[PDB]
C-alpha cells in the first residue's frame, strides 16, 4: 500500500494469532508493543525514552504480519502510548518514505 | 500531541 | 526522493539562517526541535512519547525548508533528544509510506 500522513499511520498487525492496531513509525529504531505475553524467550532490556530509560522485555525472532506482509524479528514489550512498528520490521516489509 | 519516536 | 529505513531517516532542514539535522518521523503528530529561537508568540504545551512528556513552546506559521520543499506550520521547541519532523509538515511536502 501507500499510506498518507493526514492521519496517524495505524494499521492492523497479526502477532501470536492476535490482531492489533499499530503505528508505522519511522522515528523508532525498534518495534515496541503494549503489555502482552508472547511466545517464549525474552530478556530484560532498557530503551532510551523521554526523561530517561524505560524497562522493556525483548523477544527475538518473533513472526509479525503487517498488512499481510511477513516480518520476523525483535519485538519489545513495555509501557508505550501505542503499539509501534519500528524500522527493524519496516525494513523487512520493504517500507520506504517517499515525496 | 504524541511524538512516539524511540532510539 | 525515496528514503529507505535501514538507517534513521535524517535530513538537513533549514529555518531562517539555521541548520538542523532532523528525523523524518511518521510516528510524530508534531514537529519538535531543540535550541531554536523563533520569532513570534508561543504558548506552553506538553507532548508525550515513550518515557513520558516534555514541556515545549508552540510556535505557529513557521517556514521550514525540507529537502527543497517549503513547509509552513507549527514548530514545537524544547528538550527533545532528537530533532523531529512530524506529520504536520510531512503531509505538506507530500511524504508517504510505501510498501
Amino acid at each position: 500500500p501507500q499510506i498518507t500522513l493526514w492521519k496517524r499511520p495505524l494499521v492492523t498487525i497479526r502477532i501470536g494469532g492476535q490482531l492489533k492496531e499499530a503505528l508505522l513509525n519511522t522515528g523508532a529504531d525498534d518495534t515496541v508493543l503494549e503489555e502482552m505475553n508472547l511466545p517464549g524467550k525474552w530478556k530484560p532490556k532498557m530503551i532510551g525514552g523521554i526523561g530517561g530509560f524505560i524497562k522493556v522485555r525483548q523477544y527475538d525472532q518473533i513472526p509479525v504480519e503487517i498488512c499481510g506482509h511477513k516480518a520476523i524479528g525483535t519485538v519489545l514489550v513495555g509501557p508505550t502510548p501505542v503499539n509501534i512498528i519500528g524500522r527493524n520490521l519496516l525494513t523487512q516489509i520493504g517500507c520506504t518514505l517517499n515525496f | 500531541r504524541q511524538a512516539n519516536f524511540l532510539g
